[PDB]
């Protein structure tokens, strides 16, 4: 137990530095006002400056935050009580993170939101999906409208639809490890660029892909013997440490925006037995893009129906 | 059958038509591009065969 | 032995005994989809030399080069280009060398070359003595460098330098890419380098006389080639100049300002069944209902369109110089119906080739009424000289999001130019991704 109080009541947060005053406290009995622009590193070392604050006795304010891609780094707090809250009584506060793609890991994590309600725009990756399950777990499901927490600028970025790919098969080794998944193409196989895969060491069945960003990430493609399944042999592994190991699916985006669902497999845990570059990132869409269109066009121009 | 768009496009016409070959007169007026019907909106064995010769 | 109208050859090798007798094909060439592999070179054509549109290639099966088939093929004008290309050649699934070893110049348009799994020596040929704006050419998907094995005369042929490339060039194996010396300047040139008459192209048959061209560098005219058009002759599409009485008898034209054309333009009536001149609102329309503006060649639709009574979608992925040239194809359209969409049309950094737009009916608004709906384009970061400009949006609202350079003041700037003012919420026109990579 120890008290967090403050001269300030809006302990604003501007950088891992501001934070410093915060560093082995619980309690924070005033309201905050997040506003961490750009940094780097910052989420290993807020969990140290501010990770075991627990109660937060007022509001909290989280803008233009672009910076942190999850809130995870306050990984106690267990409880706001909004005794001290905004204009439209919101007590929990999401504007204009370019970048958030999730709140705390619902899985797990318990909270609760008193005295109030909460607002949510322009967050463009942090879907729906994220913050209903917040509404239903902190609280606060019947305190506020949809206008408050809008459907339209909220997630439309994200690719928030999930088709699953199943592991077919998985070949553990001494030092390495083999999995494979089924032959997944989208309904028109051309948007599937590759597959992405991402694997970390997990001793706890805990983790999640919204890690620090802590994952390493892998490509494979569609084999070229188009018959078999996608698979992948990883060697950076380790004498009977366990690992998480996930694949997500990278494809175009287009006016099919709406429809490119892209799909994600579940996290499979597996024990050992006892480069890219970031323009072809980009280069590779786009090439794969002024390809399939040109191709369209050829179609849509070669043929013409009989009499 | 579902949505075909790349190689399995023309690879099927090819299959359907077989030797009989593929139409082609310039127009001039369309009504829309066979990728529209197969690919984006649902493909049809019995159309796919329209595009042949015969 | 002018062909024409524009040839497309499918299914069976049998179908080029229509080749010949062509000397000029005065329209495109198509030669694709000849699954049966069925033939070699029992077939091939001396004579054709010129193709004044595009040439187009495809899934032909069976030829290892295009020349063996298109020798002397001098010239490609391009004079209407495919997508933006006046050469394709794509999966020809067995293509081993380009050939074309006689081809000079191409006019207009750039090539396309890709997914030919056996295509060699595109490294060997220097595109810059044969085309310009050749930062359009896009040769990616072919046989894997180190796996080419281009090799040739000397490795006779002579060195050149593109991107510092400096290495010999060649078009096969058994023959070299040979271009002029600079004692001819701009000008072609013979084999044995003699230079060429200034009216040529490509190649010539003698030095400096009006006969011996093989192409032409302008307009070709009874036997010669010519610079401009004579009098009391009128200029057909492309290339050459024609008899009023030759563009009267052509049956599926008129001549309006010394041109042979297929319609009077905007503003011009054609006075009954004239064809010798014409005299001082081309409402084009839906075949879609909307029209999608991926390339110049979707474009040309509209060419002499100057109301355009459909509704408008704007894509534009990628191209050098297509900022200007739809300045010719979109720039005269005064009015568009319906709504006007912009999205993904990263190639923009400007809506200023619209010339002369003035309204945006709104007739057939988008989902939520839209009328203008800007979405996700790259760049863009200026709309509009606006200190002139009327746009009145007639009816329907607009909307911008994501567009990370256009600076939110020029769309501010937008309601007191345009209307749309009482008409709006602050979920369309949001401060937030709009220009926040800004300068
Ligand atoms: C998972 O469990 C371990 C042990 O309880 C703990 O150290 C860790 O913080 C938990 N959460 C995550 C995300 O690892
Ligand atoms: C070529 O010209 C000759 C002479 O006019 C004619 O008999 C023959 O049919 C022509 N062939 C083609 C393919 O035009
Ligand atoms: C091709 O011919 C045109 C017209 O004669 C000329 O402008 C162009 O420069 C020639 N080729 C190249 C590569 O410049
Ligand atoms: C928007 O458009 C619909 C028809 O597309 C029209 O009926 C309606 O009145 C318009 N205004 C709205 C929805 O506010």
């Amino acid at each position: 137990p120890k008290v967090c109080e403050e001269e300030k009541k809006t302990k604003t947060i501007d950088s891992v530095t501001s934070a410093q005053m915060l560093q082995g406290c619980t309690i924070f009995k005033g309201n905050l006002l997040i506003n961490i622009r750009r940094g780097n590193n910052i989420a290993s070392e807020l969990e140290n400056f501010m990770g075991l604050i627990e109660v937060v006795t007022g509001y909290v304010k989280i803008r233009h935050s672009h910076a942190l891609v999850s809130l995870s780094f306050l990984k106690n707090l267990r409880l706001i009580l909004g005794e001290e809250q905004l204009e439209g009584n919101y007590s929990f506060y999401v504007l204009d993170n370019q970048n958030l793609q999730q709140l705390w890991d619902w899985d797990h994590r318990n909270l609760t939101i008193k005295a109030g309600k909460m607002y949510f725009a322009f967050n463009p990756k942090l879907c729906v999906s994220e913050i209903y399950r917040m509404e239903e777990v902190t609280g606060t499901k019947g305190r506020q409208s949809k206008g408050d927490i809008n459907t339209r600028n909220n997630g439309e970025r994200a690719s928030c639809e999930s088709d699953v790919l199943h592991f077919t098969s998985t070949t553990t080794s001494k030092n390495r490890i083999i999995i494979t998944w089924h032959r997944y193409r989208p309904p028109d196989y051309r948007d599937l660029i590759s597959f992405t895969v991402y694997y970390k060491e997990a001793p706890f069945k805990n983790v999640t892909e919204y890690d620090g960003q802590s994952w390493n990430m892998v490509d494979v493609d569609l084999p070229p013997n188009k018959d078999v399944e996608p698979g992948i042999l990883l060697h950076g592994l380790k004498p009977w440490t366990q690992y998480a190991v996930y694949v997500k699916a990278v494809t175009l985006t287009m006016v099919e925006n709406d429809h490119i669902r892209g799909a994600k497999s579940e996290i499979l845990y597996i024990r050992t037995n006892a480069p890219k570059t970031e323009a072809e990132k980009q280069a590779e869409k786009e090439e794969a893009e002024y390809r399939k269109v040109f191709e369209n066009f050829l179609h849509n121009s070669i043929f013409v129906p009989r009499p | 059958s579902e949505t075909l768009c790349g190689g399995e496009l023309v690879d099927t016409l090819q299959f359907v038509c077989g030797d009989r070959g593929f139409y082609f007169s310039r127009p001039a007026r369309r009504s829309r591009g066979i990728v529209e019907e197969c690919c984006f909106r649902s493909c049809d064995l019995a159309l796919l065969e329209t595009y042949c010769a015969t």
